[PDB]
Order: structure tokens, then sequence, then C-alpha cells
């Protein structure tokens, strides 16, 4: 059924399974028309398709050309990200495909339901967790491959850089979606954290700065720190 | 006129024929029901009065043979049987009608409700959804599951409803998934109309047919099929006028008969709510949106 904290050491066991999260797919900014009514402009999006005890990021770009002479956006872009999943699923080796679906969302339950009906033994699941994954525009080098694309592209990431190699998933997950939550939370403070300090510096190929484990454990707690106090100042404790 | 005549009422029941229900008192002298309008099918139906559970009963067609009632002690129900020697059973029939020991169905110079529930309602389809090849008759009971039911557990004792499912690939072609779930016509038109059902006659038929079993026998399963085969032609776009036009007058007349008292548990709040208010043939339904405005507002 749906995920949550009951279950959620589920996520990090031998069965592979993906989050897929349809937040920026469809993305716009709102303006003015010289006749002064008001009119959307779309800007690239992507699907955010992660494996969470890999760290494997399926990033599919959505290229604002996909929306041209399209109606009802918003339930188009759900169907669209059922279609670029089940494509994805497809282009796996059986082995490595997987045997459960997360979606962020409970409105893409059904569009994904009917793009995998040739995947029976597939579960398709909601959860109840509310996970900060729309803040992936909030890292920098997901942001630019996206609004760079000038055509459809599926881009690969590892999410957790090489932390696997010191700490768990489960770790590794907790350290994303706090990190997820904070730049979400206030993009510009967490961003000022995690670049304060000069000296660490993200590898090339690298998403996130080049912390030793005494660093990350700073960081994490200036991450918290960010997180409730603008929990104080939104509803003033 | 035709007739069914009963060998005896041994434990007390209440009988329905199509829409009208009556009592019969334990070993209380009756034998039957006479001036059962010709053309059309009927059921006959009952509920014990010392166990009110299992609704059950027989569809039958007079045309089709000579049919009586006897009470089996044994299997403790009302058995529909067919007599073979017409002469035998016409001087039954006989002195069972001079006796007066037969109730008349209505005659009326005015009805048309049952016509109007079973216009496409025919015997023969009925017999490949109940499946019982020995006998002309059909029994149903308000237990028997159907076949889409068993999936998700005795065949024979099955009702064999066509199955729609509008999250499966019968429903939804390759490459059209979003065009197909969100405007069923395709399933509707050439799937169901014309693959399946052969017209719109036979759609009908079994519709009609799913809901009187969901009205008299509280078949849960004929109820689901029933509301299926509404959402289905609700969440077409594409529906010929003529089908539409005749599905309308279809639920007036099913929203007209259903006991005000049993709406609760026929109706599906979603399946009404969506057809009348949010689907494509949402202007489509005038007389059926109208009666049930003014009997069941409170659903909606
Ligand atoms: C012998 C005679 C025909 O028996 C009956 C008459 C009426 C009824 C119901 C209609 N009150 C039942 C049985």
């Amino acid at each position: 059924g749906a995920m949550n904290s009951s279950n959620y050491a589920e996520l990090f066991n031998n069965d592979i399974k993906l989050f897929v999260d349809d937040t920026n797919v469809y993305r716009v900014t709102v303006h003015k028309t010289f006749e002064g009514n008001v009119a959307t402009k779309a800007i690239n999006g992507c699907i955010f398709t992660l494996n969470p005890k890999t760290g494997h990021l399926f990033l599919k770009i959505i290229h604002t050309s996909v929306w041209a002479g399209q109606k009802r956006l918003s339930q188009l872009a759900k169907w669209k990200t059922a279609e670029e999943v089940s494509a994805l699923v497809r282009s796996l080796p059986k082995e490595e495909q997987p045997k459960q679906i997360i979606v962020t969302r409970k409105a893409m339950l059904d569009p994904l339901e009917v793009h995998m009906l040739d995947f029976p033994n597939i579960a398709i699941r909601p959860t109840e967790l509310r996970l900060p994954f729309s803040a992936a525009m909030s890292i920098d080098k997901l942001s630019d491959v996206v609004m760079k694309a000038t055509e459809p592209q599926m881009v690969l990431f590892n999410i957790y850089d090489d932390w696997l190699d010191r700490i768990s998933s489960y770790t590794a997950f907790s350290r994303l979606t706090l990190l997820l939550r904070a730049l979400k939370t206030n993009e510009e403070s967490a961003k000022m954290i995690l670049l304060s300090d000069p000296t660490i510096t993200i590898k090339s190929y690298h998403l996130w700065p080049s912390f030793t484990d005494e660093q990350w454990i700073t960081i994490e707690s200036q991450m918290r720190d960010l997180i409730l106090t603008e929990y104080g100042r939104k509803y003033n404790v | 006129m035709n007739t069914v005549p009963f060998t005896s009422a041994p434990i007390e029941v209440t009988i329905g024929i199509d829409q009208y229900s009556f009592n019969v008192k334990e070993n209380q002298p009756f034998h039957g029901i006479k001036d059962i309008p010709i053309g059309h099918v009927h059921v006959i139906h009952f509920q014990h009065a010392d166990n009110s559970s299992m609704r059950y009963g027989y569809w039958f067609d007079c045309r089709m043979g000579n049919f009586y009632i006897q009470y089996d002690p044994k299997d403790g129900l009302y058995k529909m049987m067919e007599e073979r020697d017409g002469a035998k059973f016409e001087n039954i029939v006989h002195n069972f009608k001079e006796r007066q020991m037969m109730v008349s169905y209505p005659k009326i110079d005015e009805d048309d409700t049952w016509y109007n529930l079973t216009e496409f309602v025919q015997m023969d389809k009925i017999r490949k959804i109940v499946r019982k090849d020995e006998n002309q008759f059909s029994y149903v009971d308000s237990s028997m599951t159907t076949v889409q039911e068993n999936e998700l557990s005795d065949p024979a004792h099955s009702l064999n409803y066509t199955v729609i499912n509008f999250k499966s690939r019968e429903a939804i072609r390759p490459g059209h998934e979003m065009e197909d779930f969100l405007d069923k016509s395709y399933y509707l038109n050439t799937v169901m109309l014309q693959g399946i059902f052969k017209n719109s006659s036979n759609y009908f038929g079994e519709l009609q047919f799913a809901f009187l079993n969901a009205m008299f026998f509280g078949n849960y399963g004929s109820s689901l099929q029933w509301h299926a085969m509404i959402e289905l032609i609700c969440s077409s776009a594409t529906v010929p006028k003529h089908m539409l036009d005749k599905l309308d007058e279809i639920l007036y007349y099913q929203i007209k008969t259903l006991p005000e008292q049993y709406s609760d548990i026929l109706l599906n709040e979603r399946v009404w709510n969506i057809c009348l208010y949010s689907s494509f043939q949402k202007n489509s339904l005038h007389n059926t949106e109208k009666i049930m405005e003014n009997k069941y507002p409170e659903l909606l």
C-alpha cells in the first residue's frame, strides 16, 4: 500500500525501487500581457526518478517544445511523466527493472498504472511522506543542465556523490532529505551554508561539496538550525 | 395471458412477480399466478418469512414452455420446473382457475413499467449470463458472484456478465493511454459495442438485467456491473445520439422503480455524481437527472 514512517526501512532493502517526483515537469512563469491580461510562459522541466538505495538519479529533461499546441498542460504533464517513466523501465535490462515505483504525488497513480499495464508485477505505490524533491532544481548542476537543454534529454547522476563509500543508504537518504528540505525552506541560506568556506570544493564529477565526516556533522547541524529557525520565523515561536 | 401454477405453499414466503410482491401464509391454500402478460421476460422471486437470508428467483418466458413452482423440503426452496405434458398442464391450470386458487397479475389500462424495465432483455441472453443449459428458465440469488468478482469460487453458480475494467489492456490501446483513459469512446464503441455486444440493444439488455438482479436480489456484483455499464457510456465523449436518448429513458424508469429505502445500498454516489455532473454526457440525461434530483437530492 502507501509508504510511510512505519515501513521506512523498506526503502533500503534489496528490492529495486524508484521514487518518481513530477513536481518540476511543468514549470511556468506567470506574467502580464500588453493588454493587461495574464499569460504563462513555460520553461524547461524535469522528471526526478531516484533509486534511494544506490543514489542513481535518472533526470529526464522536459523541453518546452513538448507543450507546444497542447491543452490542459498540468494534466498532460502527469501523463507525459508516466510515459517517460514507462519508457525508462522498458529501456532497462530486466534485472535492473524496479519491483516498485513510489510516486510522491497521488495524482500520478492512475497515469503511471495505465502506462505500466504491461508490467503487472511492478507495484505502483503512493507515499504519506512529504519528501522535498521539488527542491532538486536548487542543486546548481541539475538546474544548469535542465535550463541549457535544447531538446529532450536524459542525464544520469548519483545524487549521493561518493557518500556510500563511508555511510549506509539510510544515512545518505537522511542527509539528502535534510539538504533538500533546507534548500526548499530557505534556498539562499542553505546555499550560503554549503558554500561558506571557500576551501571546501565540489569535485567536477560531484553535486555537493567534498566535506569530511566532521564537516558534514557541522553542515547537517547548520541545516537543522535553518529549518527550525524558519519554522520559528514562519510560526512566530 | 399465461400462468405459473404452484403445487402448494408449504412455507410462509413473500413472492415477487416482476415489480409486484405479496405474502402467502404457511400452508395457506395457494396455487400460483395467472394473467401474466405474454411478450416479456418475467422474474418470480422468493424471500422466506423464517429466514430472509437469500432472496432467490427464476427468470422465464412463458412462450418457451409450461413452467410451475414446487417446494422442495430437502433443499428448502421453491423450485421452478417445466411440465412437458401440455394437456396435463392445461388441466391443472383449468382446475386452479375454476377454484380461484391463483392470484391475478394486474391488468391496468395505462402501465408500461415492466416493458420499460425489460425493453432489451431477452431470455436467450439471460441464459448465456446464467449457464444451466438443461433448463429454459434461469435461477439467480442474492449470493451469486460474477466472473469478474471471481478473478479478484464455484464457476457453475456464477453470473457471466461481460467483464469491464477501465485499467486493462482491453480498455487501453498501446500508445493512446491518456486518450483512452480519459475518453472511453474506443472501449465503448469498438471493443464493446462492435466487438462483444454487436449492437446497443444487447448492451442495454445486459445493463437492464444487471439492474433487475441488483434490485430484486440485492446481488452486489450485479450492482457493480450496472454501474460500470453506465459509467462506460457517460465517460465516452462520442456516443451515438440514439443510445444517449435511450439510456436516459432506461435509467429514468430504473430510478423511478427503485424503492426509496434501498437507495443507500443500491446507488453508488461516485458514479452518479460523475455521470450527471462531471462526465462528457453530463448534459445528455435530462430525464434521469430530473428524477434523481427530485427523489434523491441527498446522494448528490
Ligand atoms: C387462494 C388465493 C389466490 O390466495 C391468495 C390470494 C391473495 C394473496 C395476496 C395477494 N394477498 C395471496 C394468496
